[PDB]
RNA sequence: GAUGGUAGUGUGGGGUCUCCCCAUGCGAGAGUAG
RNA sequence: GAACUCGCUGUGAAGAUGCAGUGUACCCGCGGCAAGACGGAAAGACCCCGUGAACCUUUACUAUAGCUUGACACUGAACAUGUUCUAACGUUGACCCGUAAUCCGGGUUGCGGACAGUGUCUGGUGGGUAGUUUGACUGGGGCGGUCUCCUCCUAAAGAGUAACGGAGGAGCACGAAGGUUGGCUAAUCAGGUUAGUGCAAUGGCAUAAGCCAGCUUGACUGCGAGCGUGACGGCGCGAGCAGGUGCGAAAGCAGGUCAUAGUGAUCCGGUGGUUCUGAAUGGAAGGGCCAUC
RNA sequence: GUUUAUUAAAAACACAGCACUGUGCAAACACGAAAGUGGACGUAUACGGUGUGACGCCUGCCCGGUGCCGGAAGGUUAAUUGAUGGGGUUAGCGCAAGCGAAGCUCUUGAUCGAAGCCCCGGUAAACGGCGUAAGGUAGCGA
RNA sequence: AGGACCGAACCGACUAAUGUUGAAAAAUUAGCGGAUGACUUGUGGCUGGGGGUGAAAGGCCAAUCAAACCGGGAGAUAGCUGGUUCUCCCCGAAAGCUAUUUAGGUAGCGCCUCGUGAAUUCAUCUCCGGGGGUAGAGCACUGUUUCGGCAACCCGAUGCAAACUGCGAAUACCGGAGAAUGUUAUCACGGGAGACACACGGCGGGUGCUAACGUCCGUC
RNA sequence: UUUUGUAUAAUGGGUCAGCGACUUAUAUUCUGUAGCAAGGUUAACCGAAUAGGGGAGCCGAAGGGAAACCGAGUCUUAACU
RNA sequence: CCAUAGGUUAAUGAGGCGAACCGGGGGAACUGAAACAUCUAAGUACCCCGAGGAAAAGAAAUCAACCGAGAUUCCCCCAG
């Protein structure tokens, strides 16, 4: 009755804290927002977080909800 | 005897200035309504044959 | 169940869009203002056969 | 929310080897004083 | 293959004269016996595999001889659609001649007669005959199950990761269920999402991603810095730029939908469009390009 | 009687007998691109094919399926025939946009059209079946 | 009279032994059947290979038969098996992924080699910047579970979980900085491959019986 | 030899001598080497000629675009930051 | 019935053989397509007929492109 699975989706963190990015670079692929778009970061339609500026990646526990934000530091 | 061109290949590839090959993209013949405009717009321009495929193409086109 | 249809320009060019439609639930012909890139203006587009 | 101990564990070695132990490094969670 | 060719218990490509340990054994015939030398003989016939072969079967596929249908031809006349007619044609009736000849031909006559028959074309039938096809995975093969896609676990805290491992889904829906602005907040009978999400599971969701209303078509066209993921074909995310549009007071937001399934390369062809091509030339046909089936 | 020369001699094959069916003679049928030839110098008491297998007593029910036979109202339907529409070209007429005869041409495919098939019957010593076409009779039975 | 009877010749071939590098590529010996017939035999003739002939065994057609023999197409094709010959020096795999009428074949990629070119390009270690949800743990959640108090719910105490998480390591991985060391150890492009049957052992697991010198992954 | 693995009780060889398996033609690409160099080279053929003649061709010095066409640009688009 | 078929004799020629090449009449399959049917192998092998020192072909109802060429045959290009 079993014997099915789907293709693994290659989700996860593509650029970790302190790595240099160009604008456009994907930082995390995810289902929903485990991570949230901080400063200089967009959120794509599949909740991909991507750099809007050149700079370094910065993850932070920020908000009243203890939520994890991806931002690009100049 | 002269090597014979693979004539199917010659209808699908053209040699560029620096010796690579441009081809037309797959997936833009039919079943177009369900496809996104963005997808279809990016399939219009001709693309280059990749590194892995060049050996296969060159074999087919000895008079490229 | 959904059937493919042609949204065709009122501008008189031949730019058509394509979409689907549930003809059983929506028997009336669909009409929408959409960008015609020949005349380069938003015009009325009206349903026609695919 | 310490401290201490315990669990786990990288490397090397060992045993009675379904599981452990020793050397060394890292060291929780829970609970406790607070 | 070469031999200076013992037993045993172990070992070991897993059943040893040849390895280890050990026991026994002076050298060499002759007659006997067949327990072993996985003895000799035949590149296992069983079994599986090969996109091997053959022959056989059939309502497997494609053909096809044969049989059969009609049209046209050979093939005509007169009356009316049918009937009559004779002259084509048939005769495996009779007779005559070549001729000594149950062949054959020619002649005369009878009978049949535009029929029959044959050619070309054409529908049917057609294992009579022929060429072939008849998947793969698989704790042997078959039978059963499975084959693409999505979600979770196995998966060893980056990614990825197998089994006929453990559990479920998809092959859509929606011109609103899309866009925006402004409001609004559940299950349950005590509280805070324990509800909701168009449809599985997981991750998300209050700034709600839930729900409602008004106004709308951004379910825009041309592009795209950069990046993710693939052997590749591809697939995905994407600021920003140009044009034009919607909502909003404006900042802004909008290139379909909370996200992750809802899919099919190429060929061949259809449809519309087209500052392209047009085999002497002008056209056209066909081809190209764009959109789409 | 016959048979697997060389591992099978049999319950297998054949057989007289039986039945069905074809065949009117230039027979059906067979060998042959054909001419011919066999059938047969035979003619339905004959000949071919098929099944059964001396003899005795017998051989039930089913025609829905497949085949065969008969039917031809109705439907569908080939070559053939080429209506009718559309396109291409261009003598002309347009100041130009276009329009456009004839001829030629590309295409469309009305009408005509047989058998077959669907359809209506028959047929089981046809292939078969015998709890739906009909439900296994007689006889026999570990 | 008779496909009548008994039985030699003659024609067969039921049984057994022998023989089985035979006396013999089918016989001999002792028995056995038919023996006036659908009998047997001499000579000659005819039928030809998808063809013949067949009282039917796929029998027989020159010791050959589910398509004779000889020559030719012909060196058919063989993803299969076998074999592949002198010497030295340098480097040195893979038995994986993806796809495949694919699975013992093949292609791209990975890994080997040779050449060309170029960044402190790469590695180890130290320090710095990261994201984890595994081990362990726990029980608020999803479930499961025991006991007590009250009796619908909840509470106290106690366990359990690959598809539980109000926690959470070691390691590993990504990035940055620095020294030392290392024949550039790295990356790119180009010539040539082989390989895509792996095995056992350690560790982490699925499966199996925490059975297998079992089977399937990850990693050394 | 074949294999994960063979003293293997897997394969092959009784022995010796002789023979017995990556070739050849043409095309194409890369490397080395030689000539000439923005050029290089001729084919058939002629020629008594390994000479010499023969430059028909071929490759190269330009690309882009499906194509018309444009050209150190060109294509894309109404037009490119 | 004229005749014509037929009959007889004469003269002349043919016949049969031979390696390839050549023109014509027929015409496979293995094989390749990683199966296979279109397609391929290939108008090949093979069979048959006929001829000659050669055969066949041959003086445009040919090309070309508005400029022109000038029968046929063979070689090198064009061009995989
Ligand atoms: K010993
Ligand atoms: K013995
Ligand atoms: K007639
Ligand atoms: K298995
Ligand atoms: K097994
Ligand atoms: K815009
Ligand atoms: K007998
Ligand atoms: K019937
Ligand atoms: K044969
Ligand atoms: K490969
Ligand atoms: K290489
Ligand atoms: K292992
Ligand atoms: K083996
Ligand atoms: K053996
Ligand atoms: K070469
Ligand atoms: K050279
Ligand atoms: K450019
Ligand atoms: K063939
Ligand atoms: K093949
Ligand atoms: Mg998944
Ligand atoms: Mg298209
Ligand atoms: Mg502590
Ligand atoms: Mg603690
Ligand atoms: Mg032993
Ligand atoms: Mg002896
Ligand atoms: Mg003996
Ligand atoms: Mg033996
Ligand atoms: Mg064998
Ligand atoms: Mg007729
Ligand atoms: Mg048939
Ligand atoms: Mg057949
Ligand atoms: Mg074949
Ligand atoms: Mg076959
Ligand atoms: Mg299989
Ligand atoms: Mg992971
Ligand atoms: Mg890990
Ligand atoms: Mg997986
Ligand atoms: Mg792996
Ligand atoms: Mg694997
Ligand atoms: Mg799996
Ligand atoms: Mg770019
Ligand atoms: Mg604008
Ligand atoms: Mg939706
Ligand atoms: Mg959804
Ligand atoms: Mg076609
Ligand atoms: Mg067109
Ligand atoms: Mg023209
Ligand atoms: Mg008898
Ligand atoms: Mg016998
Ligand atoms: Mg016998
Ligand atoms: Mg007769
Ligand atoms: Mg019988
Ligand atoms: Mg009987
Ligand atoms: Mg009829
Ligand atoms: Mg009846
Ligand atoms: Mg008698
Ligand atoms: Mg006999
Ligand atoms: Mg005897
Ligand atoms: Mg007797
Ligand atoms: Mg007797
Ligand atoms: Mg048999
Ligand atoms: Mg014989
Ligand atoms: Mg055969
Ligand atoms: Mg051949
Ligand atoms: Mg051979
Ligand atoms: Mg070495
Ligand atoms: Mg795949
Ligand atoms: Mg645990
Ligand atoms: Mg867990
Ligand atoms: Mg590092
Ligand atoms: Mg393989
Ligand atoms: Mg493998
Ligand atoms: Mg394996
Ligand atoms: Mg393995
Ligand atoms: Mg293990
Ligand atoms: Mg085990
Ligand atoms: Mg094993
Ligand atoms: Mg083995
Ligand atoms: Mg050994
Ligand atoms: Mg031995
Ligand atoms: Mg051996
Ligand atoms: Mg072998
Ligand atoms: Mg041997
Ligand atoms: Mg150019
Ligand atoms: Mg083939
Ligand atoms: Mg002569
Ligand atoms: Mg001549
Ligand atoms: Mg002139």
């Amino acid at each position: 009755r079993n014997g099915r699975d789907s293709e693994a989706k290659r989700l996860g963190v593509k650029r970790f804290g302190g790595e240099s990015v160009l604008a456009g670079s994907i930082i995390v692929r995810q289902r929903g927002t485990k991570f949230h778009a901080g400063a200089n970061v967009g959120c794509g339609r599949d909740h991909t977080l991507f750099a809007k500026a050149d700079g370094k990646v910065k993850f932070e526990v920020k908000g009243p909800k203890n939520r994890k934000f991806i931002s690009i530091e100049a | 005897p002269k090597i014979k061109t693979v004539r199917g290949a010659a209808k699908r590839f053209k040699k560029t200035g620096k010796g690579g090959f441009k081809h037309k993209h797959a997936n833009l013949r039919h079943i177009l309504t369900k496809k996104a405009t963005k997808r279809k717009r990016h399939l219009r321009p001709k693309a280059m044959v990749s590194k892995g495929d060049l050996g296969l193409v060159i074999a087919c086109l000895p008079y490229a | 169940i959904r059937e493919k249809i042609k949204l065709v320009s009122s501008a008189g060019t031949g730019h058509f869009y394509t979409t689907t439609k549930n003809k059983r639930t929506k028997p009336e012909k669909l009409e929408l203002k959409k960008f015609d890139p020949v005349v380069r203006q938003h015009v009325i587009y009206k349903e026609a056969k695919i």
